[PDB]
C-alpha cells in the first residue's frame, strides 16, 4: 500500500513552479476537478507568493484522490488539518460562487500572453 | 536542436489508467524492465472517476454462471461484438476479481465475509430467461480509485520504471514492427526513445472530440493519433456512446439515480415528454430511448435555453430531505457548474459523450490488428488495452460496469502474451539514428507556430461541428456537412498560432498536440458515422434505422440468401487518415463470431434488438 510520502520541491524557480502547478490543475482525473482547479489556477496562480504556491502544490498533488480534494472544496467531507490552511479557504470560496461567473468550460490559455 | 535521450527496457506501457497500470505490474512481476508512460500522475488518470464498480460472475449473491454474463455482454454489444474476447472477458471475470482482492482492493463484502455483488442494470440470469442478476463487484464508490491505488502500489514493488508527466508523440515503427515510443519530457522539453521489444497502447478514449463529454481535457486519444499516424487502422470509432444526463455547457455526468428518486425531464413546454416516447419505463427507460427522446425533443423546437438546445431535469418536486439524502452531492453540482438550486429550479440536461467503443483493434490477446488484404494480421512488438483498444468486448454498445473489467482482464492478458511469447532481457531491437525525427519536426514547428488560427479556437471549431453533426442525432446530409467541415478544420491546422516558446512545462505546447490527436479521430469518427447506413448499438441514423445483419434475424435464416459482405454492415469498420493530406479511407473486417471453445460457451446467434 505505501506510495512515496510527497515532498515539498525547493529546487525550480517561481515561474517553474507557476508552470508546473498550472499543468497539474488543468489536468486532473475528473472534469468536475478540472473546471474548477484549471478556473481557480487562471485567477490565483499568477499572483501567489511562494508560500501559498507551496500550499497549493500540496493541496492538490498529495492526496491520492481526486474526489477527495473535490469533497474538501464543497464542504461535503471535513478536509484534514494539514490541508485546512488558506489556499484551502480560497478554493472554498472559489467553488461557492458569488460573482456568479462561468464554471462551464476550462478557461483558455490566452489570458497568460 | 533536440538532443534525444535513449531508453533501452523489455517493454513499454503507454499509460497510467487501470489497463495500463495492470499491463505494466504484469510485466513486471513476470521479470521485465518495464516502463511505464504517463502525462498525469497514475491516480489522476480518467480510471479515478469511475464510482460504480466491476461485473463478474462470483456467485456471492445468487446462483450464477459466468456464460451469462457473456450472454448479457453480446447481446449489449448488438452483435458486433468479437465472441472470442466476450468469452475470454467473462470468464476470466471471477479470477480477475478475486486477484484484485487479494491485491489489497477493499472490496465491500457481506455478512458472511463474501464479497457483496449490486444489481447494475442490465444483467440477467438463465441466458436472458428471467431474473435480475448481481454482478457488480463495488469498492464503496471509489473503485476507480481502489483499482489505482493497489496496481500502481503494486508495481513500484516490482521496480516498474515509470515517467510520469510524459507525453508520449508517436510509435517507434520500423519494417512494420514496433520498437517503443517516443515521448516528450513535459518538465524540461526533452525527447525521450524510450526503446523496447513491445509496447502496450492503454491512453484512455478520446471523448474531448466532442463539445460535451463526461471526461476530463485529457482524454485526447493520443495512442489512436499514434495508431493513425503509423499508418495502422483503427476501429469502429463512429461507435460513440452517450449518457443521457449530462449537465449542459460543463458536460458533467448526472447519475440515473436522480431519474430514480423521481426526476423528470422536462422540455420547453413544461411537458414530460417521456410518458409519450416510453409510457411503461418513463424517465426511467434506456439510455439509448431517453437520449433519442431528448435529442428529437431539441430538434422538433421544444428545446429549453435561451439557444433552445438543452431539456430540464427537474427535481424540485421532490421533498427537500429526500435531494439531501437520497441523492448525495447532485446539489453541489448543480449549483456549482450550472448556478442552478435544484429545490427551485431544474438543472439544464443535454446527452453527453461518456465511452469510446471504438479504438485500436486487437485481438482477444490485446495484439494489435491490422488488415492486409483482406486479412486480419498482428503487429509485431505491439498491444492495446483498455478503452483505447477495440477488443471489441463491446462492440456497438458498452454494457455498464464491463469497462473497468476490460481494463484489468486484457491488462492483464497483454502481460501474459508478451511473456509466453518472449523472455526479460531480450535482444532489443535497434532502429534507425534519426528515428523519430518526424516527430520532433512536427513538435517543433508547433512551438514556433504564428498563424491566424489560435488553438483554443480551431479546438472549439471542432467540438462544435461533431456536437452539431456526429453526435445523437446523425442523418445523412447533416453527417456529410459535418464531413466536409471537419475536413476543412484538419486542413486549417497549418494556420496555428500558439504563444509559449519555451520547453519548460509548456501547456500550450501540449494542448495543440492534443488537438491534432483529437482532429486525426474525429475525421475518423465522422467518416464512419457518415459511411455506416444502419442503425446498431449507440449509432442509430434517422435515413436507416434498421440494423442491417448479413441475415434478416426478424425471419427464419434458411430459406433466405445470406448478403455478401459488402452489401450488410454486421462488420467493423477500418479508418486509415493520410496525414499529409487529411484523407480517409475506410475498409471492413469481418465480426469474430467463434468463441474460444464452443464446447465450453456457445456462439450466440443474432437477434433483433429487444429494448
Ligand atoms: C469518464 C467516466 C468513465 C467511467 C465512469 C465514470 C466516468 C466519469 N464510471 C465507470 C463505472 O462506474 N464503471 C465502469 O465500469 N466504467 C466506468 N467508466 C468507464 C471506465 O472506467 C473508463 O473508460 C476507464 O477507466 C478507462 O481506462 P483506461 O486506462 O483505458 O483510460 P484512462 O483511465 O483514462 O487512462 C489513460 C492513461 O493514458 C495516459 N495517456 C494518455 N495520452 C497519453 C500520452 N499522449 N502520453 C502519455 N500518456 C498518455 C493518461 O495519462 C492515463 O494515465
Ligand atoms: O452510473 C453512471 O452514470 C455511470 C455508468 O453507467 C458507468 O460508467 O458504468
Ligand atoms: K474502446
Amino acid at each position: 500500500i505505501p506510495l512515496p510520502p510527497w515532498q515539498e520541491r525547493t529546487d525550480e524557480s517561481i515561474e517553474t513552479k507557476r508552470a508546473r502547478l498550472l499543468y497539474e490543475s488543468r489536468k486532473r482525473g475528473m472534469l468536475e476537478n478540472c473546471i474548477l482547479l484549471s478556473l481557480f489556477a487562471k485567477e490565483h496562480l499568477q499572483h501567489m507568493t511562494e508560500k501559498q504556491l507551496n500550499l497549493y502544490d500540496r493541496l492538490i498533488n498529495e492526496p491520492s484522490n481526486d474526489w477527495d480534494i473535490y469533497y474538501w472544496a464543497t464542504e461535503a467531507k471535513p478536509a484534514p488539518e494539514i490541508f485546512e490552511n488558506e489556499v484551502m479557504a480560497l478554493l472554498r470560496d472559489f467553488a461557492k460562487n458569488k460573482n456568479k461567473e462561468q464554471r462551464l468550460r476550462a478557461p483558455d490559455l490566452e489570458y497568460l500572453f | 536542436q533536440y538532443p534525444v535521450v535513449d531508453h533501452e527496457f523489455d517493454a513499454v506501457v503507454v499509460g497510467a489508467g487501470g489497463a495500463g497500470l495492470r499491463a505494466a505490474f504484469g510485466l513486471s512481476e513476470a521479470g521485465f524492465n518495464t516502463a511505464c508512460v504517463t502525462k498525469l500522475f497514475p491516480t489522476r488518470s480518467h480510471t479515478v472517476a469511475a464510482q460504480g464498480g466491476i461485473n463478474a460472475a462470483l456467485g456471492n449473491m445468487e446462483e450464477d454462471n459466468w456464460r451469462w454474463h457473456f450472454y448479457d455482454t453480446v447481446k449489449g454489444s448488438d452483435w458486433l461484438g468479437d465472441q472470442d474476447a466476450i468469452h475470454y472477458m467473462t470468464e476470466q471475470a471471477p479470477a480477475a476479481v478475486v486477484e484484485l482482492e487479494n491485491y489489497g482492493m477493499p472490496f465491500s463484502r457481506t455478512e458472511d465475509g463474501k464479497i457483496y455483488q449490486r444489481a447494475f442494470g442490465g444483467q440477467s440470469l438463465k441466458f436472458g430467461k428471467g431474473g435480475q442478476a448481481h454482478r457488480c463487484c463495488c469498492v464503496a464508490d471509489r473503485t476507480g480509485h481502489s483499482l489505482l491505488h493497489t496496481l500502481y502500489g503494486r508495481s513500484l514493488r516490482y521496480d516498474t520504471s515509470y515517467f510520469v508527466e510524459y507525453f508520449a508523440l508517436d510509435l517507434l515503427m520500423e519494417n512494420g514492427e514496433c520498437r517503443g515510443v517516443i515521448a516528450l519530457c513535459i518538465e524540461d522539453g526533452s525527447i525521450h526513445r524510450i526503446r523496447a521489444k513491445n509496447t502496450v497502447v492503454a491512453t484512455g478514449g478520446y471523448g474531448r472530440t466532442y463539445f460535451s463529454c463526461t471526461s476530463a481535457h485529457t482524454s485526447t486519444g493520443d495512442g489512436t493519433a499514434m495508431i493513425t499516424r503509423a499508418g495502422l487502422p483503427c476501429q469502429d470509432l463512429e461507435f460513440v456512446q452517450f449518457h443521457p444526463t449530462g449537465i449542459y455547457g460543463a458536460g458533467c455526468l448526472i447519475t440515473e439515480g436522480c431519474r430514480g428518486e423521481g426526476g423528470i425531464l422536462i422540455n420547453s413546454q413544461g411537458e414530460r415528454f417521456m410518458e409519450r416516447y416510453a409510457p411503461v419505463a418513463k424517465d426511467l427507460a434506456s439510455r439509448d430511448v431517453v437520449s433519442r427522446s431528448m435529442t428529437l425533443e431539441i430538434r422538433e423546437g421544444r428545446g429549453c435555453g435561451p439557444e433552445k438546445d438543452h431539456v430540464y431535469l427537474q427535481l424540485h418536486h421532490l421533498p427537500p430531505e429526500q435531494l439531501a439524502t437520497r441523492l448525495p452531492g447532485i446539489s453541489e453540482t448543480a449549483m456549482i457548474f450550472a448556478g442552478v438550486d435544484v429545490t427551485k429550479e431544474p438543472i439544464p440536461v443535454l446527452p453527453t459523450v461518456h465511452y469510446n467503443m471504438g479504438g485500436i483493434p486487437t485481438n482477444y490477446k490485446g495484439q494489435v490488428l491490422r488488415h492486409v488484404n483482406g486479412q486480419d494480421q498482428i503487429v509485431p512488438g505491439l498491444y492495446a488495452c483498455g478503452e483505447a483498444a477495440c477488443a471489441s468486448v463491446h462492440g456497438a454498445n458498452r454494457l455498464g460496469a464491463n469497462s473497468l473489467l476490460d481494463l484489468v482482464v486484457f491488462g492483464r492478458a497483454c502481460a501474459l502474451s508478451i511473456e509466453e511469447s518472449c523472455r526479460p532481457g531480450d535482444k532489443v531491437p535497434p532502429i534507425k539514428p534519426n528515428a523519430g525525427e518526424e516527430s520532433v519536426m512536427n513538435l517543433d514547428k508547433l512551438r514556433f507556430a504564428d498563424g491566424s488560427i489560435r488553438t483554443s479556437e480551431l479546438r472549439l471549431s471542432m467540438q462544435k461541428s461533431m456536437q452539431n453533426h456526429a453526435a445523437v442525432f446523425r442523418v445523412g446530409s447533416v453527417l456529410q456537412e459535418g464531413c466536409g467541415k471537419i475536413s476543412k478544420l484538419y486542413g486549417d491546422l497549418k494556420h496555428l498560432k500558439t504563444f509559449d516558446r519555451g520547453m519548460v512545462w509548456n501547456t500550450d505546447l501540449v494542448e495543440t498536440l492534443e488537438l491534432q490527436n483529437l482532429m486525426l479521430c474525429a475525421l475518423q469518427t465522422i467518416y464512419g458515422a457518415e459511411a455506416r447506413k444502419e442503425s446498431r448499438g449507440a449509432h442509430a441514423r434517422e435515413d436507416y434505422k434498421v440494423r442491417i445483419d448479413e441475415y434478416d434475424y426478424s425471419k427464419p435464416i434458411q430459406g433466405q440468401q445470406k448478403k455478401p459482405f459488402e452489401e450488410h454492415w454486421r462488420k467493423h469498420t477500418l479508418s486509415y487518415v493520410d496525414v499529409g493530406t487529411g484523407k480517409v479511407t475506410l475498409e471492413y473486417r469481418p465480426v469474430i463470431d467463434k468463441t474460444l471453445n464452443e464446447a465450453d460457451c456457445a456462439t450466440v446467434p443474432p437477434a433483433i434488438r429487444s429494448y
